[PDB]
């Protein structure tokens, strides 16, 4: 899974002109069951 | 209530649509 | 005589125990003021019990106790209806007395006194009305007002006809009478109180269940002669588990807390997952634990448990002490288990709290560098601790910093100068030892 995540939406009209910070989340992936499935991101150390 | 955020709709996104508060982002 | 001898001390003391559990009645007090009253003979000392409450009602200091006093009143009646039946007669006796001869102090002193009295069942609700209808037959209505901010909640519940009947004629003398100015004022704030539906005039000591008050309401009315029995206050002369081992509970808590920080994208979307569950205080200290042990599972740091982090501590102050006593739970007891691939981890965790001031620069006070009071994987703490104070800072306003926490447990300045030259060689090794220009000139004297 790399869906089951809170998508950060931020006020589109003013997100075009600064960065916004991440304000919102959008849910990602929905069903009954609560998912909490997790995503490989957490799995894969990063670059720097 | 839809304050700019959240989408234009919940069809063709493939998601609910869901908007919840960042209570992360307060200060 | 030995017998009269025997019986007036004995009467002496229950006077004279009475009078100190009535002076030291009070809220939360109450149940051990009415244990030690009831091992008292109180039927013997009936007008004593009496006496005492009124005198310590009446005296203009008190006001304030009466709804403690009442509430006594209550326990004596349910324990004794006698008592409550003698003592609701004086307070008749004592308001038509004072209210023919005009003694507006003592009058409301009885009347705050009748009123808690019928908000616990003790006395009727006829003794309250005919009391307003003799009121209201007059002006008085500095008295009448104090009386229905206190009753009328109650009174309105139980007699509303004969009630409403009582606020309209009421309503007839600030509607199409004049009134005197300073009690019109008080007057309107009854009808004010009306509508905020009385909610400031009903809070008291109801420890009493309604089936534990023994129900005798008394129906005595303010028109009958009431036998005024001073005379037994007088002195006479009597020929008479399974042990929980395991926790699993915190297992499944455990378990919770580590699926919401992997199922997560960015920091800050663990974090508002984490807020999201509203986790009871007792447990935050926990949660912090989890995720600094998930953070070591990591086997490299991240800048995710950094932003999960410092989205807590800005959140509320409550997290924010979470993480204060963690970081001395960790530097105290918790080095001693951690491996070398893990304090670096630690190191730059803590490093990058601390210098975005998340963390207070005093709470590196705690971290004291000697022989003694040191562990070798310690160090190897405070190096990876410094670096990432180092590279976020630069090693100019790192110097402030530390010039400004006087935390000289880290770096002296004074006393031992073999933790002086302790110090000096820690730093040096590490890499930072412009910094220790200090000590250099304080070790130069000593020698």
């Amino acid at each position: 899974s790399a869906s089951h995540i809170l998508i950060p939406a931020s006020d589109l009209s003013w997100s075009k002109q600064t960065d916004t910070g991440i304000t919102h989340f959008r849910a990602g992936m929905t069903h009954e069951d609560e998912k909490l499935i997790p995503t490989i991101f957490r799995y894969i150390t990063t670059w720097e | 209530s839809y304050n700019g955020i959240g989408l234009k709709s919940a069809k063709g996104s493939s998601t609910s649509g869901h908007v919840q508060r960042s209570l992360a982002s307060n200060n | 005589d030995e017998d009269i001898k025997f019986q007036r001390e004995n009467w002496e003391m229950i006077r004279s125990h009475v009078s100190p559990i009535i002076s030291n009645l009070t809220m939360d007090n109450l149940q051990e003021s009415h244990r030690d009253l009831f091992q008292v003979n109180i039927l013997i000392g009936r007008n004593i019990i009496c006496k005492n409450v009124v005198d310590f009602t009446l005296n203009k200091q008190n006001g304030r106790l009466i709804p403690a006093l009442s509430a006594l009143i209550a326990l004596l009646n349910s324990d004794i209806p006698d008592i409550g039946e003698t003592l609701a007669k004086e307070l008749m006796l004592m308001f038509v007395q004072q209210f023919n001869r005009k003694d507006y102090v003592s009058c409301g002193n009885i009347l705050q006194c009748l009123s808690i009295l019928f908000l616990y069942d003790v006395i009727h609700e006829i003794v309250i009305l005919q009391i307003l209808l003799l009121l209201l037959e007059k002006n008085s209505l500095r008295l009448v007002i104090a009386v229905m901010k206190i009753c009328g909640w109650k009174l309105a519940l139980v007699s509303k006809k004969t009630h409403d009947m009582i606020w309209e004629k009421l309503r007839y003398i600030l509607q199409t009478q004049e009134l005197s100015s300073t009690l019109r004022e008080s007057l309107e704030t009854l009808f004010e109180i009306r509508q905020k539906d009385y909610k400031s005039g009903s809070q008291g000591l109801f420890i009493l269940d309604p089936t534990s008050y023994t129900v005798h309401t008394h129906s005595y009315i303010v028109s009958d002669e009431d036998e005024a029995n001073k005379e037994l206050g007088n002195f006479e002369k009597c020929e008479n588990q399974i042990y929980d081992m395991t926790s699993t509970n915190d297992v499944e808590f455990k378990k919770k807390i580590y699926l919401v920080l992997k199922s997560s994208l960015s920091g800050d979307e663990a974090a508002h997952k984490l807020l999201k569950l509203k986790i009871a205080n007792n447990l935050k200290k926990s949660v912090v634990d989890i995720i600094i042990k998930s953070s070591l599972q990591e086997s490299t740091f991240s800048k995710f448990y950094s932003i999960l982090s410092e989205r807590m501590i800005t959140f509320h102050r409550s997290w924010q002490t979470a993480y204060n006593e963690t970081f001395e739970q960790n530097y105290t007891q918790d080095i001693e288990d951690y491996e070398t691939d893990q304090l670096r981890i630690l190191g730059k965790f803590w490093g990058h709290l601390i210098s975005y001031e998340f963390l207070p620069m005093d709470c590196l006070k705690i971290i004291k560098l000697t022989e003694e009071e040191s562990c070798p994987q310690g160090r190897i703490f405070i190096k990876f601790l410094f670096q990432e104070l180092v590279n976020e800072l630069g090693l100019d306003e790192l110097q402030l910093r530390l010039n400004s926490s006087k935390l000289d447990g880290m770096f002296p300045l004074e006393g031992d100068a073999e933790h002086i030259r302790y110090s000096i060689n820690f730093f040096t090794a590490i890499g930072l030892g412009l910094l220790t220009e200090d000590m250099r000139s304080r070790l130069t004297i000593i020698q």
